[PDB]
């Protein structure tokens, strides 16, 4: 009974090929849904950045003093890592946690007293199995990432920074720039410029080459993605707004929206 | 408000009355349909009580 | 048409009068059941059915023929 | 194993057991190469119930206590039907898999589960 | 001068009370309209099975 | 017959229909807007945005944000705005009791602000789900 | 396979057989996508559900052969979708009750399927009426 063994093995390989191409196609459909979510959530942040840019051009000579936008250089660090939910992952979570190790390596060497806010299920599994690194909160993806995950992460990061305990809350994630290569980036989140741009870990305004609104088009017969420069932004005009609220309180109520916007877009891009 | 409210309560109470008459029809429907269906279930039963003698004769030959 | 009574055969793999159709399968998958369902289904139509039990167990053939006599086929 | 011979409850529980085991036999390669964690909610339940059923089909014999190291058990038909009905109804989903291993009946399965939970707490 | 508007508002009061008890009666009467045929159909199959036992 | 109103959470536009009378719970208190309001760009606290469809008065459940009044094209950028009333108050009070409970255990300095904001969001949830 | 093909069917059977064959082929195509039925298009979910409730009417018990009119009405109901709303543990019971009901109440359908051996428009109308009636009587439970 060896020929039935080989027949059943061939049948198992046929079924495994079938289910792997099924996983490929449904993952492509969910990539399409993720780009839908991204380009649908964009214009909120478009109007937010135009409002905030106008407001901060009217508020430079002032004293604004909002706790999110202050610069407290006494150098603590809160690096937040977001990873993949489920497995097979290509090489996602491994290179993410590897850059996490490299960043905490340069951090601990400078004695900056780092900490970790893990978001993904694979990442938080890695961190509970390795307790030699300190970690603050745990999150997951059974809860929907489009609203509630991002809201909880924004609540925790706001409660970490406004209660002025740690400085330099940055987020390590993976912007979708290519279908084969996905190099992670480290962007700061809360120690923000009052002008309101995304910055690098150096601060050198990576909104210059952020390349919003990725889309998927085939080139010849294989799937690729296209990323252009600028789309449907109207930031220029600055009409009279007649502030009823005190101007410091206006930005004090505006900046949490920008926190939520950035956290949500980073979650969607890593997804 | 008074025309629309009296209209609402009137239409709803007439709904009570007409669906009450319809309830009478459904009560009679269930009673009559049980009176019918008793006969058909007894029919299939007596089909069995005859078919036992039928197969008895079929093997008697 | 040859009505086999099984809806899956009558719609997907139809059998005609004068066709020779193979009930091929593994052991104990329902081949005798399919043949017996066809022979029982031939009650209304006037088809003279023949069942050739080749090398079967004698009590198996006894069960088949008692099922035939019970159903009236 | 035909309804008119064996009783409708017997036939239905046997058909359900066999369908669950066949579905577990077919999930065997989507599990072993693609991950049990990513499975759906109905299929994970099917897998757990099939593992529990497969453990419950084992039974120590009186002439095989020299191999099993445990006394044999006579299991009548009714307690078998009731046990498999309990297993695939959804009541015993909180028992460990080893509670069903080499037990006579379903009350013995629950008793072995109790002893397992005792060893697990202390 | 008070009871004249008391009456005009008490009309809306009795109206809303009537519609409330009305909706309660609607759900109850539709429940009974389902229930009479449901009881007939269930008990007829009950007696079917019970007499069928003695028939077998 | 009124100004254009668009309530916009981060992920989506909730609803962009126009209604008559809006009470906007700011950081400075409640303020009513009119059709053909002169442009006032204010803030919005974790509170209650009540609307009026000129046929019925309705409340909207939001967890903060920012508002802008323009030339009858007003935009309110909110944090978490659930349309109308999607919840019933029993689970709301089941969240109120647990938020006030965890306020005690969450006693560290950051947990003060965190539990306080969770409380201000549970309170606006229940006072929005009253109707 | 059947190398004779549709020439071995009556004229009534071919009309429902074509749709049954196409829908069963689509289900056989999409059978791999059943574990990811949640993350799919609505048309794909429809084809998957239609497939897994068309598989349920191809089940039969031993020694209970359907006549050609009963299977014409069964294939018609399934392939149009007058059971696309029921649950998988209800399709077989509903079809048994419907077949017995139609055979008992609407013999014009059996006569037009048997004497003319075609799926006439009058048979279609009678079957839709009987489907609606048994749908009400079975929603009564
Ligand atoms: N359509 C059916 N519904 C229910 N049970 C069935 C059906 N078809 C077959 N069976 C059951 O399957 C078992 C085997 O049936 P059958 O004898 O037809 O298979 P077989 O291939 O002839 O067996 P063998 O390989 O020994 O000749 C029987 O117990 C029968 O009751």
């Amino acid at each position: 009974a060896n020929l039935r063994e080989l027949r059943d093995r061939i049948g198992s390989v046929k079924n495994t090929q079938k289910i792997t191409e099924a996983m490929k196609l449904v993952a492509a459909a969910k990539v399409r849904r993720a780009q839908e979510a991204v380009v649908n959530g964009r214009p909120f942040s478009e109007t937010l950045v135009e409002v905030l840019y106008n407001m901060n051009e009217q508020l430079q000579t002032e004293d604004v003093d909002v706790p999110l936008t202050k610069i407290r250089t006494v150098k603590k660090v809160a690096l937040m890592v977001v990873t993949g939910d489920r497995g097979l992952c290509g090489g996602f979570n491994n290179m993410l946690l590897k850059k996490a190790e490299s960043r905490i390596a340069e951090l601990k060497k400078l004695g900056v007293d780092y900490t970790i806010i893990s978001i993904g299920k694979k990442g938080n599994t890695y961190f509970i199995r390795r307790p030699e690194i300190p970690v603050d909160r745990y999150f997951d993806g059974t809860n929907l990432p489009t609203a509630k995950e991002a809201q909880a992460i924004a609540d925790d990061v706001f409660s970490l920074f406004v209660s002025e305990e740690v400085d330099k809350v940055e987020m390590l994630y993976t912007k979708f720039v290519s279908l084969v290569k996905s190099d992670p980036v480290i962007h700061t989140l809360l120690p923000l410029s009052p002008k309101g741009e995304i910055c690098d870990i150096n601060g050198k305004c990576v909104d210059a080459a952020e390349d919003e609104l990725f889309r998927l088009t085939t080139k010849e017969g294989k799937l690729t993605v296209e990323r252009d420069m600028i789309k449907t932004e109207t930031p220029a005009f600055s009409p009279i707004l007649e502030f009823e609220q005190d101007p410091a309180q206006i930005l004090d109520a505006l900046l949490p929206l920008y926190l939520n916007s950035q956290i949500l877009r980073a979650l969607q891009e890593s997804l | 408000t008074i025309r629309n409210s009296e209209e609402l309560r009137g239409k709803a109470i007439e709904q009570l009355e007409k669906a009450r008459a319809r309830l009478k029809k459904v009560e009679m429907d269930a009673d009559q349909f049980r009176v019918n269906g008793y006969s058909e279930i007894e029919r299939e039963k007596m089909n069995l009580i005859n078919s036992t003698y039928k197969t008895l004769e079929q093997f008697e030959n | 048409p040859l009505q086999t009574g099984l809806i899956a055969i009558d719609a997907m793999i139809p059998v005609g009068r004068g066709q020779r159709e193979l009930i091929i399968g593994d052991r104990q998958t329902g081949k005798t059941a399919v043949a017996t369902d066809t022979i029982l289904n031939q009650q209304g139509q006037n088809v003279i059915c023949v069942y050739v039990a080749i090398g079967q167990k004698a009590s198996s053939v006894a069960q088949v023929v008692t099922n035939f006599q019970e159903r009236g086929a | 194993l035909q309804p008119r011979i064996v009783g409708e409850e017997h036939y239905e529980i046997a058909q359900r057991v066999k369908e669950t085991l066949q579905r577990y036999k077919e999930l065997q390669d989507i599990i072993a190469i693609l991950g049990l964690d990513e499975l759906s909610e109905e299929d994970r339940l099917t897998v757990a119930r099939a593992r529990k059923i497969e453990r419950f089909l084992s039974q120590p014999f009186f002439v095989a206590e020299v191999f099993t190291g445990s006394p044999g058990k006579y299991v009548g038909l009714a307690e078998t039907i009731r046990g498999f009905q309990l297993i695939l109804s959804g009541e015993l989903d909180s028992l460990p898999e080893q509670a069903f291993y080499l037990v006579g009946n379903i009350d013995e399965a629950t008793a072995k589960a109790m002893n397992l939970e005792m060893e697990s707490k202390l | 001068l008070g009871d004249f508007m008391d009456k005009r508002d008490a009309s809306i009061k009795e109206q809303l009370s009537g519609v409330k008890d009305t909706s309660s009666e609607v759900k109850q009467l539709e429940e009974q309209a389902n229930a009479v045929m449901r009881a007939a159909r269930a008990e007829i199959s009950a007696a079917l099975n019970k007499m069928k036992k003695e028939t077998q | 017959m009124t100004l254009n109103l668009c309530v916009l959470t981060p992920n989506r536009s909730i609803w962009n229909s126009e209604v008559k009378e809006i009470i906007l719970s700011t950081n400075s208190g409640q303020i009513g807007v009119l059709p053909n309001h002169a442009p006032t760009a204010t803030a919005v606290d974790i509170g209650i945005l009540r609307i009026r469809l000129n046929d019925q008065w309705l409340t909207l459940a939001l967890m903060g944000g920012f508002a802008r009044i323009g030339n009858n094209e007003i935009t309110i950028l909110v944090n978490d705005a659930e349309r109308g009333s999607d919840i019933d108050p029993q689970e709301a009070q089941q969240t109120l009791e647990i938020a006030e409970a965890n306020l005690r255990k969450a006693e560290g300095k950051r947990q003060k602000i965190e539990a306080n904001l969770a409380l201000r969001r549970a309170r606006t949830r229940v006072e929005a789900s009253n109707t | 396979v059947s190398r004779v093909g549709s020439a071995a069917q009556i004229k009534a059977m071919k009309k429902v057989a074509g749709k049954l064959k196409l829908e069963l082929a689509q289900f056989a195509e999409l059978e791999a996508f059943a574990q990811f039925a949640s993350d799919l298009d609505k048309a794909t979910q429809n084809q998957l559900a239609r497939g897994q409730r068309l598989r349920e009417l191809l089940k039969q018990p031993q020694s209970a052969p359907l006549t050609v009119e009963e299977q014409v009405m069964t294939i018609y109901t399934g392939t149009n979708g007058y059971l696309d709303s029921l649950e998988l543990d209800q399709v077989r019971k509903y079809l048994v009750e419907l077949r017995t009901y139609v055979k008992t109440n609407k013999p014009e359908f059996q006569e037009i399927i048997s004497s003319t051996k075609t799926f006439t428009e009058e048979a279609e109308a009678l079957l839709k009426e009987a489907i609606q009636e048994q749908m009400e009587r079975f929603l009564l439970q």
